[PDB]
Order: structure tokens, then sequence, then C-alpha cells
């Protein structure tokens, strides 16, 4: 935690929370995932009903492009991984609620922070 | 309020009650449970079928 | 791009527009926002001779569907006009209630309608009723945190009149905990009505002052006591003690007293 990885995916969601890209629901995290235009579009497979999870193995894993695999659980803490708060650190006093599974269109950060958990750590 | 994913296997989407075609939009969801009156979403190409 | 098609047929629609009684502007109609030439398509329609049920759904259908450039232009080519023309025509020179409507139906995605609306308005032409009606505008429809303080700091970058204080006073009434800029462009307007020595700051500090801005500045007194520095609780105390309410300034003293940290 206190290295230099991680902490892509804490930030790719504020540069990529400027383009207002982020397809997160049940049917309609298709839009976004009706083409391989999303980069980096993590995922959580465990709460009820075993549907996403296989729509999530087949839209990440496809046989053609965008084949990434970026799985990490626990959606309910993903809000914190996302962008709900306008913390200010001590004066956020704000809606702390959910902000859960997300599908990244338009990047906005470019190859600095990014790179190290996608091209380091999952694509060789 | 929809759990109507069953999918085929691995991996991709190809859906039971076909879809529709329409260059329109994306055209990738389901056109499902129809009753003497069709009502085809989006407005790709219309679809006056029986049910 | 720049060809076009040969009809001209608007104009028969248009006609059949003008005596529109109610529920969904026609299958001809439908088809204006998707050109890239809608601007020339909808003008042939005579868009300034509408009834209000024309404006809804045509308004309904031109911003929940053109970009936000394209609603910018919609916006600051028609709305704002047929939204001073009905302000100057009207022999009361207040809203109807049909247009007390798809207005705000319109602001749900405020992007467009302060690049649109708002930020021509209220830098060119603004004035009490506008902020009367507008400031009951702003305060009734969602509006995140970014366009909030933009907007607001875009208020805090004019001269003063009571019109501005308005919709500043609406902005402070949503008592969002700012980003630390948003909070300092508050103070460094708010400082620089006081009295200063020196020269003159401009003339703006020494006219009288309305309530309006005792009321705004006593808003920020309220909710905004306790973010921000010590040295700002005692430059606006600074102003406070030159420029205060002979009811309001008082306890806009005793807010920024019982501020901390």
């Amino acid at each position: 935690a206190e290295v230099t990885i991680e902490d892509a995916l804490k930030v790719v969601l504020r540069t990529a929370l400027v383009h207002d890209g982020l397809a997160r629901g049940l049917r309609e995290s298709t839009k976004a995932l009706t083409r391989g235009e999303a980069l980096l579009v993590v995922l959580v497979s465990s709460v009820t009903e075993a549907n996403i999870i296989k729509l999530v193995e087949g839209l990440a894993n496809d046989p053609e492009n965008k084949v990434p695999l970026i799985k990490v659980a626990d959606a309910k803490q993903l809000g914190e991984w996302a962008g709900l708060g306008k913390i200010d650190r001590e004066g956020n006093a704000r809606k702390v609620v959910g902000a859960s599974v997300v599908v990244v269109k338009n990047w906005g950060a470019e190859t600095d922070e990014l790179s190290m958990i996608m091209e380091h750590f999952s694509q060789q | 309020v929809l759990s109507y994913y069953k999918v085929d296997a691995e991996g991709k989407v190809t859906k039971l009650r076909r879809e529709c075609s329409n260059p329109t939009c994306g055209a990738g969801v389901f056109l499902a449970n129809h009753k003497d009156r069709l009502y085809c979403g989006k407005c790709h190409s219309v679809y006056k079928v029986n049910a | 791009a720049l060809p076009e098609k040969v009809i001209k047929a608007y104009t028969t629609v248009g006609s059949i527009l003008k005596t529109w009684t109610h529920g969904k502007l026609p299958k001809l109609f439908k088809v204006i926002p998707s050109l890239r030439n809608w601007q020339d398509v909808i003008y042939v329609t005579n868009p300034e001779e509408w009834s209000p049920h024309v404006v809804y759904e045509a308004t309904k259908l031109f911003v929940s569907n053109l970009t936000a450039k394209e609603s910018q232009k919609f916006i600051n080519l028609i709305l704002l006009e047929r939204f001073r023309d009905n302000i100057e025509t009207s022999e009361d020179h207040s809203l109807n209630y049909h247009i007390y409507r798809a207005v705000k139906k319109s602001l749900y995605k405020p992007s467009a309608f302060f690049k649109g609306f708002l930020f021509p308005l209220v830098e060119t032409g603004c004035n009490v009723r506008e902020a009367t009606i507008a400031g009951s505008v702003l305060a009734k429809v969602s509006v995140p945190a970014l366009h909030s303080s933009a907007a607001l700091s875009y208020l805090l970058r004019l001269p003063f009149s009571p019109p501005t204080t308005v919709f500043i006073k609406i902005l402070l009434d949503k008592k969002y905990a700012l980003p630390y800029q948003t909070v300092d462009d508050c103070v460094y307007y708010f400082m620089r009505f006081r009295i200063l020595d020196d020269g003159s700051n401009g003339e703006d500090a020494t006219r009288v002052l309305p309530v309006i801005w005792h009321k705004a500045f006593l808003t920020f007194a309220q909710r905004y006591k306790n973010d921000i520095t010590q040295d700002q609780r005692d430059f606006l105390l600074e102003t406070v003690r030159q420029r205060g309410h002979k009811d309001i300034g008082p306890e806009i003293r005793r807010e920024l007293l019982a501020g901390a940290s």
C-alpha cells in the first residue's frame, strides 16, 4: 500500500469520471460493453443470481480483443475506490453511500499510474 | 429489475427471444414477450409482425 | 458537409404546429434535431410563434437529444430570446405556468443549460426579475458540486449587483462542503466590500449595500463558519465591523465568533 501500485484505479476513476462514461448496472453496463473501446473494466462476482458473473466471463474473455482480467471483489468498497466523495479531507459531510462497479471508457489519465497494474502486472 | 441474462456459454452474448437490427443505435437487447400486439423497442425498422 | 434537402415541407407542418392542441408533436417534427443542419430546419417552422405545449414537447425533444455544444446553440439562440421575450412582451412581466415547465425539465443536465442560458444571462442584461424567476429556477433542480462551484466562482468574478447576489445566495443555500479554492474565492469576494485605506476598492465598497448581501453573507457565515481559516474569520469580521447591517450584521458577527478550526 505504501508502494507505487494499486492506486491507478483510485485516480483513473477521477480522470475517467470527467468524460462520464461509467456504464454501471445490470442491463446497462452492456452499453459500453457492446464495443471494446472500454479499457480497464473492473468487476465483482459475488452477491446473488449468478448472471452478470457469466456475462463478465464472456464480455471480458471473448475470443476477439478486449481481454483483461481484474476480478477484484467487494463492490461496497468500490464506491470508496470510486469518486462519490468531494472530500477536502476534513470538510466532506457528504453523500458517503455507495458508488459500485464501473465500466471505464475514456481513460483521461496517461501511462503514469495505469501501466503499473495493467501493463506491469496483468499483461505480458 | 432483470434476471433475463441466461446467456450462451463461453462466452459471447447471443440471445434467445432474438435482438433487433438497426444502425440508429446499439440494438443489442432482446425482443421478447408479445401478445396480439407487438412493440419492438428503439427506432430501428418497425416490425408489424404477429405475436 | 454543407448540403441540404429540397423540401421545404416544414412550412406545411409548421402551419399545423401553430394550431397544435396537446400530445406528441408530429413524426415529421420528430426528425429535426437528428440532422447536423437542424438549426436552419427549425427556423422554417416559425419558432417565435408557438404555443407553450409545442414549447414543451419541442424543448423536451431538443434538449434531451442534441449535444451540449448543440444544446448550447439551441438555448443561446432561441430559449434565451424566448425567455426574455416572454418577460418583456407579457404585461405582468412574469412567467407563465406553461412556461413553468420544459425549462427546468431541461435543467437536469446543467452543463448545456449553463453554457446556453446562465453564463450569457448573468454577464449580459441580468436584473432583479430574472434573478427572482431564474433565482427560483436554480434552487429547485439537481446540480452537482463542480457546476455549482464553477458557476458560483463565475458569479464571484463579477462586480457588485443585488441580482447577482441573489444567485450567490441560492448557491449558498445548498450548503455543500466546498473545495478550498471556492471557499477562498468566497472570502476574497466578500473581503473587498469593506472600506480600505490606501485608495479605492474601487467604488463598489463605498456604495450602500442592500439586505441581499447581508442575507447571502449571513448564509456563508452560518454554514461556512467551520471550514474557513482564522485569518479569513478575522478579515470577514473586519468587513462586518465596517459594513454590517443594523439587524443582520451583529448576527453575522455572532456566527463568525461561533465558528472554529
